[PDB]
């Protein structure tokens, strides 16, 4: 998802008192929407209980070097959440693919679709199931009678791009209280008048 | 839907032909890739040119796509003698969760001069009275090219039920043929005096008429 | 290498399409396979994709849970399910492949494609055909050449083939397409250019072949004595 | 169920280095941001770290801390000890809409 | 103004910090699981303050309470209130000898 001509605010992202996680390295998560930038990317995926931990820069796994790689100079903000009784159900939910298997590593930012069977031995095997190939797309373990550590999370990350642009998705100017009957200083878009 | 396309776009033998496809933020102009397919009016379409930047086999070269940000161009050199298909635009959406397509363009000038048409009447034969149906065919054969306008007139007021029009095919020396069927009953068959197809084709206008009785 | 899929078919509007995708050789069971539907009037779309391997449906959100697409691995094939047709079916489906890779883009790209399913419903199904001859008078002929030729009615599906004395008769012979009616019917028509010389001592027959009806009609063909 | 386990009495000698550790039971210690309050005794609480290593304008240097989500411990370094860090310290989170001390 | 959050926190003497709630100026509320049908807290504009009441309060709960300005809910606090002690105990009040 790109954002673009749009503008927002991330108090109502907020207040929702229903995440479970929150991570924001790079900016002060209370010092951002007065912070302007150019453009914000959003992704959306969903992932296991005990994989939540692995979003995070500097260390090497299953799933964050083999499907979206976490650079050094990451200022997102990833957002996690449990929705365990919709992207769920009862008799083995398996629609949600994932990737265990990749001949190299990857640059941060791209996306991995190649479904090639990777080989693991010398000899070719022309897409069999046999010896030395195995298939690197296996499904998913999601049930909601488990525990807490293999439900399904929807994980989403925004990132934020600093470039020779004029901001275009940020936060406006904040809403103060309103005062009356005492000599304070205003602005109201064509002056700046003081008084009652 | 989220894809729009020209209806049709002009060009010459010769000159360079370059086509434009708009989209939104976060189909095409996300980071996704396009795709580029031929729609030839007949057969199935096959893969030109996927990630603008590599050439399949079998395609040739000098079909080129590039990514000018969120709109995604293809250009052509020369207008050779299979190129009057449909183009359209394949990218993945993240909002439709799937691929979507385009609209399509077609790419044709003019290729149909003119000729002198000929028609037939036939009246419906004696088996078909009692069938309680009338069919009335009013056949155009030799006739170059294939848009001609039918009209039904019953001597004292056109008839407006039942007019239909079949497309033309070309035939063995390259003409085109046509034929239009009128549903009646013999109940007011025989009531009506006459009964007449009227066509025009490029201002000319014939006309034959049949007597029942 | 090459998909090969079946040819026309037909159904009622609130039944079920069964139709069938074939693959020869190899290169089915390791690649994700599709669907793609192109109809005359509007845009190419796309039902969705099932994988093979783990066989995991992959859909998309503008359809509901009414078409469900399933896959073997025995013999290298995969069916489709269709039920609770509508007025807008009319159209043709492409059985395609996805070959994955790697880049900054990772777009799904359709470099195999199918041959195609005309699956086409409407009102006014199969019926017993009607075939009237169609013969001149004094009046239409005036010269040495005699149009006449058999006209017919009432006839479904597509497509019908007509045969002049079997096969006997090549130049000269004209096929008429079909047409849509108010009703859903189709007409066809197909006359022949003979001299006049002929019209009493050789007879014209036609004959009808309609195989998903099993119907042969044979008419005679006989010149009007009154015109 | 959630509970932060801090150790009880650490001991360390001026001007060395100490480790402070705050581990988590049950939810990882990386999912949540981690807050330690260092408070005089007779005195109200004062945060002298955030966000796991953002030290506030005002403390010293040496307050630095680290994440290490492998063990489900929060570790909180002290560099140079002098007179006025004898205090308590406490490790802060949040879990679910229940703000957990340590 | 500011959009920020109120949160109380008591702490007994010798004991850790325990979390009792939190309020938003709206009628938002979260409470202890421990603490829970137990805290009732309000906020009143018009006076510019917010007060806590606690039900059913036993021996232990002698802790000196903290009122605590919360920049953001899931993180740090940045200003605390100074500590007031309470003590409860006995049934009443009586001279010294």
């Amino acid at each position: 998802k790109r954002i673009s001509n749009c503008v927002a605010d991330y108090s109502v992202l907020y207040n929702s008192a229903s995440f479970s996680t929150f991570k924001c390295y790079g900016v002060s998560p209370t010092k951002l929407n007065d912070l302007c930038f150019t453009n914000v990317y959003a992704d959306s995926f969903v992932i296991r209980g005990d994989e939540v931990r692995q979003i995070a820069p500097g260390q090497t796994g299953k799933i964050a070097d083999y499907n979206y790689k976490l650079p050094d100079d990451f200022t997102g903000c990833v957002i996690a959440w449990n929705s365990n009784n919709l992207d769920s159900k009862v008799g083995g939910n398996y629609n949600y693919l994932y990737r265990l298997f990749r001949k190299s590593n990857l640059k941060p930012f791209e996306r991995d679709i190649s479904t090639e069977i990777y080989q693991a031995g010398s000899t070719p095997c022309n897409g069999v199931e046999g010896f030395n190939c195995y298939f690197p797309l296996q499904s998913y373990g999601f049930q909601p009678t488990n525990g807490v550590g293999y439900q399904p999370y929807r994980v989403v990350v925004l990132s934020f791009e600093l470039l020779h642009a004029p901001a275009t998705v940020c936060g406006p100017k904040k809403s103060t209280n309103l005062v009356k009957n005492k000599c304070v200083n205003f602005n109201f878009n064509g002056l700046t008048g003081t008084g009652v | 839907s989220v894809l729009t396309q020209p209806p049709s776009v002009s060009g010459a033998p010769g000159q360079r032909v370059t086509i434009s496809c708009t989209g939104s933020s976060s189909n095409i102009g996300a980071g996704y890739d396009v795709h580029w397919y031929q729609q030839l009016p007949g057969t199935a379409p096959k893969l030109l040119i996927y990630g603008n930047s590599n050439r399949p086999s079998g395609v040739p070269d000098r079909f080129s796509g590039s990514k000018s940000g969120t709109s995604a161009s293809l250009a052509i050199t020369g207008l050779q003698a299979e190129d009057e298909a449909d183009y359209y635009c394949q990218s993945y959406d993240s909002s439709l969760s799937g691929s979507v397509f385009g609209g399509g363009t077609k790419l044709t000038v003019l290729g149909q001069p003119k000729a002198a048409p000929s028609v037939t009447l036939f009246p419906p034969s004696s088996e078909e009275l009692q069938a309680n149906k009338a069919t009335l065919v009013c056949l155009i054969s030799d006739f170059y090219p294939g848009a001609v306008t039918v009209a039904w007139k019953a001597d004292s007021s056109p008839v407006k039920a039942g007019v239909e029009t079949t497309t033309p095919s070309k035939q063995s020396n390259n003409k085109y043929a046509a034929s239009s069927y009128l549903s009646l009953t013999p109940e007011q068959w025989k009531s009506h005096r006459s009964y007449s197809c009227q066509v025009t084709h490029e201002g000319s206008t014939v006309e034959k008429t049949v007597a029942p009785t | 290498v090459q998909l090969v899929e079946s040819g026309a078919e037909v159904k009622k509007p609130g039944s079920s399409v069964k139709v069938s995708c074939k693959a020869s050789g190899g290169t089915f069971s390791s690649y994700a396979i599709s669907w793609v539907r192109q109809a005359p009037g509007q845009g190419l779309e796309w039902m969705g994709g099932i994988i093979p391997i783990l066989g995991i449906a992959n859909y998309a959100q503008k359809f509901q849970g009414r078409v469900t697409i399933t896959a073997d691995k025995s013999t290298s094939t995969a069916y489709m399910e269709l039920s609770s047709l509508r007025s807008e079916d009319t159209a043709v489906y492409y059985c395609a492949r996805e070959n994955g890779y790697s880049g900054y883009g990772a777009a799904a790209n359709f470099d195999l494609w199918g041959r195609g399913t005309l699956v086409t419903v409407s009102s006014a199904s199969t019926k017993g055909p009607s075939v009237f001859p169609l013969a001149p008078s004094s009046k239409s002929t005036s010269g040495g050449t005699a149009a006449l030729g058999c006209l017919v009615k009432d006839y479904f599906p597509e497509p019908v083939t007509v045969s002049w004395n079997s096969g006997a008769l090549t130049s000269g012979v004209h096929t008429f397409p079909a047409v849509l009616q108010s009703s859903g019917l189709y007409s066809l028509s197909s006359v022949v250019t003979v001299p006049s010389s002929s019209l009493g001592t050789q007879t014209y027959i036609c004959n009808v072949n309609h195989k998903p009806s099993n119907t042969k009609v044979d008419k005679k063909v006989e010149p009007k004595s009154c015109d | 169920n959630f509970m932060l386990t801090q150790p009880h009495s650490v001991s360390e000698s001026p001007g060395k280095t100490v480790t402070i550790s705050c581990t988590g039971s049950s939810g990882s210690i990386a999912s949540n941001y981690v807050q330690w309050y260092q408070q005089r005794p007779g005195s109200a609480p004062t945060t002298v770290i955030y966000e796991d290593n953002q030290r506030p304008s005002g403390v010293p240097d040496r307050f630095s801390g680290s994440i290490d989500s492998s063990s489900n411990s929060a570790s909180l370094t002290i560099s140079g000890l002098k007179t006025e860090d004898e205090a308590d310290y406490y490790c802060q989170s949040y879990d679910s809409s229940n703000v957990v001390f340590g | 103004s500011g959009g920020y959050f109120w949160s109380w926190i008591r702490q007994p003497p010798g004991k850790g910090l325990e979390w009792i709630g939190c309020i938003y100026y709206s009628g938002s509320t979260n409470y202890n699981p421990s603490l829970k049908s137990r805290v009732t807290i309000s906020v009143d504009t018009s006076k510019d303050q917010f007060s806590l009441k606690l039900s059913s309060v036993t021996a232990a709960d002698t802790a000196v309470y903290y009122c605590a300005r919360q920049l953001w809910l899931r993180g740090r606090f940045d200003y605390w209130g100074q500590g007031t002690l309470v003590t409860v105990s006995s049934a009443s009040t009586k001279g010294p000898s």
